């Protein structure tokens, strides 16, 4: 219970979660293309944002 | 006859492998006791040397803490008989007490407000 | 005689700016001076202050 | 609170035992005298001989330094210097 | 204590050592003298026959239900000397057997009296460091060739050396502080 | 270990013995004071509320 | 004593273009110290 | 003390009424105290209360004149509520050494008439449960942040409790 | 292997100073490193400090109280009235929801 | 209490600018007197406590921490003058700067009247702690250890940050006076029922709680002496402290919000308590001892009964005092051992005979020996539990017997048995390393003639 137990689910768990998240959200192409399409998205978000809660 | 436990263990003397004297058993004990003299001819030859100040390591201790405090959590798998002994544990009196002191707390609350909880000559708390 | 021991003033030096600030503290917070329920007493002959 | 031994009172009482047992002759004991290979003595003697003297000055030999109290003298040093007898 | 511990016990000694376990759990049971000078003769007689036995198969067949009689015949409390392991003043005297090599920190006043007493250690200590070199290369240059390797150290060998590694069985702490 | 208590067991009996001598001059000379009923606006001061001499000395002077 | 100061392979982590290397990630390689390419 | 607040009962002594030849070990040694211990101690004591009573000095006991009680204490005015909450943590004290008291006068009474405490200590235990049924009333279920509000509001709960049980009876 | 130094040993600082007394290496600084830190330490904290601390009165008012009670008892028993009244806060000032 | 503070900054500009041979005197001789300044705020003589100025109070549960915490500069800058000796003499006045800062932050946070003033200086207090374990810390570890120190805390110190500006909005002000005298009666809904672990959460970490304590094993562990003196004796004393003046607000949701912690720290003490009867590092079972030793305290700043506040106000004081005591005779064994392995080093007293003697009254102190302090604290907090469930007397009945055999074993296995045949010689002891124990006792022998001065607020 000390040590794994205890250490496996707060302190250590809560260190994997971001180490993951930060994996998949900075590892990027680079390329040019893929970031505005992203862009792309946002605007298309946006733009409902605002319309549904007009 | 003697029952070895656990505990109480099977003397050197009734246990039969004491009486086994095939080419390797003689083979392995006196190959371990060269691995003991050669460890003994290196304590000594580094404790009963003058002109030392340094600490004598006995890395052999260095290898036990290392192995019980820091080697643990790079050796942990989760398996069952693991994470169900690992909540049985953690969870299970914590769950316990508390349906034990819930229901004295309880119980000792009532009672006060039912008003028949003595508490006499009790002005201290 | 400020040759090292200059140094050892620096302490106490800073008690007695401490007691300074510190009684330049009350001298703020002396509304209800005397004004306070409990303790509230004519000023004796000769005193123009209850607590100073 | 008694006195301490000495090598030649440590010495005298590990011939005097030995000389009150009967198979060892009392007239050719000497403390460079073998147990086995010169007073005749059996394996099995030396065990009771040493466990005599163990009796005689009250203490246990170890077994592994004890299968090696052969010369009637090794156990005037050997208990000596369990003792710390410098003389 | 002194001598180092055999790799193996041979078949001798496992049967040497029950007369002595034997015997002397004799004298716990049959208390008085006369008896157990009575009861223990019998008791080589027991010992004494299957002496010849020359099959070994047999000698280890006599042997193993001789420890295991003798396991269920012996007494729980026996006569174990005062001060031997297990005993009643088994390192008894332990907390007055400090190790020598703290009279090295002592405050020149404390060694200032006692004066003769450190003379002498000083020439100890002039020994002890003289033959270092000459014990650890006599160590080495008698490393049999490697093998079987036991705890046992060699003897000097030559005049002026002194046994190898004798610093710490001669200065050891006295027994009876 | 025992230059330390020369020095720890001195430097205590060094300002200790004057304060028990100043404790024990205090109370017997001096005296704790005996209880009073306020007479009619006196107004007792701050340190005219406590028994012990040196505990109304420092009072007077520092609260 | 030594209060242990961090040896070679303690620093060595920090190199690389990523701290925490991905799949893919750790196969790119830190950028030039000049700031210019050799392509 | 005050003979008063704390009590004692007048001493009944019997009589000596020696009945042996013997001479009884006790007088004679109390005849040696009172020369070698008392004697001696008493000078000593006396010659301090003279060095007393020349510079003879008197130290008063503050008195405490009543502030408004949180009862009457408007809401939210800090000013008010504080020299109220003192004036009630202070009498959480004088009201507490007053059970100091019962708690000691008991203990006393209880060594003073030893096997007779069953009967003879009973005009004091009638107090201890008439002090502690108090106590209990008005400064027991409180926390550790014990204020006059609380006791304003433990005591109000049960003037209910007085006035629905009473209404109840009807 | 990078370079980087032999491990440094620890002094017998007993050796030389064999008056050490733990503070510092040269003599003097230790001497009055000690002389210094057992008066202010020891001789004007735990004496004078014990001395004042023992001679604040009636801390947090339980040497007032112990009189007050008594004048109270004394009061309140020749008088006839309750030793401790049940009710604290007097029955008329509240003003119970009616 | 600009006395107790000013002249301590005022130790800053002392260890800069004096002599790099006369440095450390300078400085330890000066914070002993400013420790007698401090004991003036022990003058109370009536019950209205003492509101310095706006900013700065002392009340009776600060008064008796403020003196330990300006009593500890002194030994803390006495215990690190060995290790830290081997250094440049810009890393010394930097050390000696960054413990006189703790005692600083340390003194105005117990001393602090506005709650978000107690968080500021609350949480920079992490600072002045992270360099002392990091940047001296010997093991290869402490830079780990950091991050758990600084996280743990850090985590739960914002819930609270968020908690405090949310009652100021709701109450108006953060003045624990006003907030003592106002009505602020929360209202069980499911929402306070969070205010409630927000603002006790941050409090509950740095005083470990069973859940959250793997913090502490790990900081002491490779922190230098003066930094785990500081983590044992103030640190987490600052969580208490914390718990005792939020909880005048929340008042109605811990009668029954409380119960999970409860159980958590009674279990956790048995448990924290038993691991200490077998781990290996002696700083490790002190670190343990602490946790359960604390456990107890908040399982009394919870029950909120009179008698608890102020075992735990006893405790607290008392505990500091022995712990440190602990540590820094384990850090002596540190030192000529240079391991902190229990298992070597057996047979000290034959060689340290008086360091054996501390050792033999820091356990009894460890564990309950009836004339100290340390047992009128446990009694209390007893006697209060098994008020709140007679039931609890089991619970805090088997921490009562392991914490005698793990306070005895540290004796017997460390102070007693054949000594080490041949470690490094281990050189006699200084006389500073006996005073700094001295120095941690005597007051001990001194507290516990008089127990009043350090019972708490409630009585
Ligand atoms: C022929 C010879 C005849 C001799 C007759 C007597 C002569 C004589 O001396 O006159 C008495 C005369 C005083 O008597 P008095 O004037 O009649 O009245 C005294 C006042 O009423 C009171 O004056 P005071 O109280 O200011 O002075 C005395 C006081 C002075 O106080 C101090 O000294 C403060 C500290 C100074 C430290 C200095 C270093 O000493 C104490 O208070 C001692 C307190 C208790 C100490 C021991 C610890 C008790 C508790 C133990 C802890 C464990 C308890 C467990 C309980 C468990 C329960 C379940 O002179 C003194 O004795 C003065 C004594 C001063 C002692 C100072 C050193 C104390 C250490
Ligand atoms: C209720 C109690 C809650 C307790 C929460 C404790 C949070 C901290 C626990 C320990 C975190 C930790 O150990 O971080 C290590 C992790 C990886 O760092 P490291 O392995 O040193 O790699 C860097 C060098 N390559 O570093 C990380 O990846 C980030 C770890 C967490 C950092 C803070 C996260 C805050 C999240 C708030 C939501
Ligand atoms: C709030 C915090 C959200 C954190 C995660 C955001 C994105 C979540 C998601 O839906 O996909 C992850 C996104 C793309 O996936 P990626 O990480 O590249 O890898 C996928 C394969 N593993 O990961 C990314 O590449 C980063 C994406 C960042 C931008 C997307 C998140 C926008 C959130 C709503 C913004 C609305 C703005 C309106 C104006
Ligand atoms: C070692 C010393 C042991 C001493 C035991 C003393 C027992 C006293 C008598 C207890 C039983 C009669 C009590 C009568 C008055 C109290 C009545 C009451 O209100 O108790 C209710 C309680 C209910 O508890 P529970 O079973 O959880 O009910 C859940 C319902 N859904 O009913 C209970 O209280 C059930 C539990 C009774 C016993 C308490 C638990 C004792 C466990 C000892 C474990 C020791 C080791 C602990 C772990 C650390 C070491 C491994
Ligand atoms: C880890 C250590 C423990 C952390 C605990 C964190 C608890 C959530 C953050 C702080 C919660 C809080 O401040 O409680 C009160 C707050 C507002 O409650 P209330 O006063 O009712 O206002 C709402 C309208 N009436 O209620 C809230 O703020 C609830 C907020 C819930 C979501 C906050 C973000 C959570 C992120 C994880
Ligand atoms: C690690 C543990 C170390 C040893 C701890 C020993 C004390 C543990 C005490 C825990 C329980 C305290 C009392 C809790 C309330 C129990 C219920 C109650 O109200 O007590 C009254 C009861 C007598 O009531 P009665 O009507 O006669 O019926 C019997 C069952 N109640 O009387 C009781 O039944 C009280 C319950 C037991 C109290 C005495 C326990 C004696 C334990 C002897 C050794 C047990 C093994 C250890
Ligand atoms: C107390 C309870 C006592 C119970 C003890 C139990 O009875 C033991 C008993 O008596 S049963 C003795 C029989 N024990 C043997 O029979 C071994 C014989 N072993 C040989 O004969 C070998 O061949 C050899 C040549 C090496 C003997 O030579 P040596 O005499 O040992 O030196």
């Amino acid at each position: 219970l000390d040590l794994i137990w205890l250490e496996k689910t707060i302190p250590k768990s809560t260190s994997t979660l971001h180490t993951n998240m930060t994996t998949l959200t900075t590892n990027q192409k680079g390329l040019i293309k893929l970031y505005f399409m992203s862009f792309l998205i946002n605007i298309i978000l946006i733009i409902i944002l605002y319309s549904i809660n007009l | 006859k003697y029952k070895p436990a656990p505990l109480a263990t099977l003397p050197s003397t009734l246990d039969p492998a004491e009486y086994d004297v095939s080419p390797e058993t003689r083979r392995a004990q006196v190959e371990r006791l060269s691995i003991r003299a050669r460890l003994k001819r290196e304590y000594l030859l580094q404790y009963n040397d003058p002109k030392r100040v340094s600490h004598i390591e006995d890395p052999a201790l260095i290898r036990w803490t290392y192995a019980r405090s820091a080697n643990i959590y790079p050796n942990f798998r989760p398996t069952p008989k693991n994470s169900l002994l690992g909540a049985v544990a953690g969870f299970g009196p914590l769950i316990f007490w508390y349906y034990v002191f819930k229901t004295d707390r309880d119980r000792k609350e009532r009672l006060i407000q039912e008003g028949k909880l003595d508490r006499k000559f009790n002005i201290s708390y | 005689l400020l040759r090292e021991h200059w140094v050892h003033i620096l302490v106490p030096a800073g008690f007695v700016f401490g007691c300074y600030l510190d009684r330049k503290d009350d001298e703020k917070l002396t509304a209800f001076r005397n004004k306070s329920m409990l303790f509230q007493r004519e000023l004796r002959p000769n005193e123009e202050v209850t607590w100073k | 609170d008694a006195p301490p031994l000495t090598l030649d009172g440590i010495k005298d009482r590990v011939l005097y035992v030995l000389k009150l047992y009967d198979k060892i002759d009392p007239e050719k004991l000497s403390v460079n005298s073998h147990f086995m290979k010169d007073l005749g003595l059996d394996s099995l003697d030396q065990v009771e001989i040493i466990m005599a003297m163990e009796d005689e000055f009250g203490f246990e030999i170890p077994d592994i330094d004890a299968e090696k109290l052969m010369c009637p003298q090794e156990i005037v040093d050997y208990i000596a210097d369990k003792k710390d007898v410098y003389e | 204590a002194f001598c180092a511990p055999p790799a193996y016990l041979t078949h001798q000694q496992k049967v040497l050592r029950l007369y002595k376990r034997a015997l002397r759990h004799l004298e716990s049971w049959c208390i008085h003298r006369d008896k157990y000078r009575y009861f223990a003769c019998l008791m080589r007689a027991r010992f004494e026959e299957h002496k010849n036995e020359k099959d070994m198969m047999r000698a280890t067949q006599l042997l193993r239900e001789a420890e295991e009689e003798f396991w269920q015949n012996q007494h729980p409390q026996p006569y174990i000397f005062p001060d031997s392991p297990g005993g009643t003043s088994f390192e008894r005297y332990e907390c007055y057997k400090v190790p020598e090599w703290c009279l090295d920190y002592w405050h020149p006043s404390e060694k200032a009296m006692y004066p003769d007493y450190f003379s002498k250690r000083e020439q100890w200590k002039k020994l002890r460091m003289e033959s270092w070199d000459r014990e650890v290369k006599q160590l080495q240059e008698e490393t049999s060739p490697d093998g079987i390797m036991t705890e046992a150290l060699p003897p000097a060998r030559r005049e002026g050396d002194l046994p190898p590694l004798w610093w710490h069985i001669v200065t050891r702490p006295r027994e009876r502080p | 270990d025992a230059r330390f208590l020369r020095l720890m067991k001195f430097y205590l009996m060094l300002t200790g013995i004057p304060v028990i001598i100043g404790i024990t001059l205090v109370n017997i000379f001096i005296g704790e004071a005996e209880l009073a009923e306020i007479p009619e606006g006196y107004i007792p001061e701050h340190w005219e509320y406590y028994k012990h001499p040196i505990s109304r000395w420092i009072a007077r002077n520092f609260y | 004593a030594r209060q242990w100061q961090p040896d070679i392979e303690w620093a060595e982590q920090f190199s690389g273009a990523v701290m925490y290397p991905s799949k893919e990630t750790a196969h790119w390689k830190p950028p030039p110290w000049n700031d210019v390419d050799i392509l | 003390w005050d003979k008063d607040v704390y009590p004692e009962p007048p001493s009944r002594t019997p009589a000596p009424s020696p009945q042996t030849s013997l001479p009884n070990p006790i007088t004679y040694l109390t005849k040696a105290y009172d020369l070698v211990v008392d004697w001696p101690v008493t000078l000593v004591r006396e010659f301090i209360e003279r060095q007393h009573a020349k510079n003879r000095t008197y130290y008063y006991h503050r008195q405490y004149r009543r502030v408004p009680d949180i009862t009457e204490c408007k809401e939210g005015d800090v000013l008010c509520i504080y020299e109220a909450e003192m004036q009630w943590r202070r009498d959480f004290k004088v009201d507490q050494e007053i059970m100091n008291i019962i708690q000691e006068r008991l203990k006393a009474c209880q060594q003073r008439e030893g096997e007779n405490y069953q009967q003879n200590c009973a005009k004091e235990l009638e107090q201890f449960t008439k002090v502690t049924k108090a106590y209990q009333d008005r400064y027991l279920d409180l926390g550790a942040y014990y204020s006059a509000r609380k006791c304003l509001a433990k005591q109000k709960q049960r003037m209910l409790e007085e006035r629905k049980a009473a209404r109840q009876e009807a | 292997q990078w370079q980087e130094d032999p491990e440094p040993e620890d002094e017998n600082v007993y050796a030389k100073n064999p008056d050490f007394h733990g503070y510092d290496s040269d003599p003097v600084v230790d001497v009055w490193n000690m002389r210094a830190v057992f008066f202010f330490g020891f001789s004007i904290v735990l004496v004078f400090g014990t001395t004042f601390v023992a001679y604040v009165p009636d801390y947090r008012m339980q040497e007032w109280a112990r009189r007050e009670a008594e004048r109270l008892v004394k009061y309140r028993e020749v008088n006839g009235l309750p030793i401790m009244e049940s009710n604290y806060f007097d029955p008329s000032k509240i003003q119970l929801p009616e | 209490m600009l006395k107790i503070i000013l002249p301590s900054l005022m130790l800053l500009p002392l260890t800069w600018l004096s002599s790099p041979k006369k440095t450390w005197t300078n400085v330890t001789s000066y914070s002993f007197l400013i420790s007698l300044t401090s004991l003036t705020l022990l003058w109370q003589t009536d019950e209205n406590y003492k509101n310095f100025s706006n900013m700065f109070s002392s009340d009776p549960l600060s008064t008796p921490l403020i003196i330990l915490t300006a009593w500890l500069l002194p030994l803390m800058l006495m215990a690190s003058q060995n290790h830290l000796k081997k250094d440049n003499n810009v890393l010394q006045k930097l050390y000696i700067s960054m413990l006189i800062s703790l005692q600083i932050l340390l003194i105005m946070t117990f001393s602090a009247t506005e709650l978000i003033m107690f968080y500021i200086l609350f949480e920079a207090t992490l600072i002045p702690t992270l360099i002392i374990i990091t940047r001296w810390g010997n093991q290869t570890e402490r830079l780990n250890a950091g991050i758990y120190f600084l996280f743990y805390t850090l985590i739960g110190s914002i819930p609270l940050l968020i908690a405090l500006i949310l009652i100021q909005n709701h109450v108006g002000t953060l003045n624990l006076m006003i907030l003592s005298f106002t009505t602020h009666t929360l209202d069980a809904s499911w929402s306070n029922n969070l205010l409630w672990l927000a603002c006790m959460m941050a409090f509950l970490i740095k005083m470990p709680l069973y859940g959250v304590h793997l913090w502490l094993p790990k900081a002491h562990v490779e922190a230098p002496i003066a930094g785990s003196m500081i983590l044992a004796a103030i640190l987490l004393k600052l969580g208490s402290y914390g718990m005792i003046r939020i909880s005048i607000i929340l008042d109605p949701l811990t009668k029954y919000m409380a119960y999970p912690f409860i159980l958590l720290s009674l279990w956790g003490m048995i448990m924290t308590s038993s691991i200490c009867l077998r781990q290996t590092d002696l700083k490790s079972l002190i670190a343990y001892s602490s946790v359960s030793h604390m456990a107890l305290v908040i399982a009394s700043i919870m029950i909120q009964t009179p008698w608890s506040f102020m075992g735990a106000t006893m405790l607290m004081i008392a505990h500091g005092l022995t712990s440190s005591l602990l540590f820094c005779l384990a850090n002596s064994n540190y030192e000529r051992i240079h391991s902190r392995t229990m298992i070597m080093a057996r047979g000290l007293q034959m060689v340290f005979p008086l360091m054996a003697t501390w050792w033999l009254m820091a356990s009894l102190a460890n564990l309950a020996l009836p004339p100290s302090i340390n047992l009128m604290g446990e009694l209390f907090i007893t006697m209060s539990l098994f008020s709140w469930s007679n039931f609890t007397i089991i619970l805090m009945g088997i921490n009562i017997i392991i914490t005698g055999m793990y306070s005895m074993y540290m004796i017997i296995t460390t102070q007693r048995g054949k000594l080490t045949n041949h470690m490094i010689n281990l050189q006699p002891s200084h006389t500073r390393e006996l005073t700094l124990m001295a120095l941690h006792m005597i007051p001990l022998i001194l507290l516990t003639t008089s127990p009043k001065l350090i019972t708490g607020l409630t009585m």
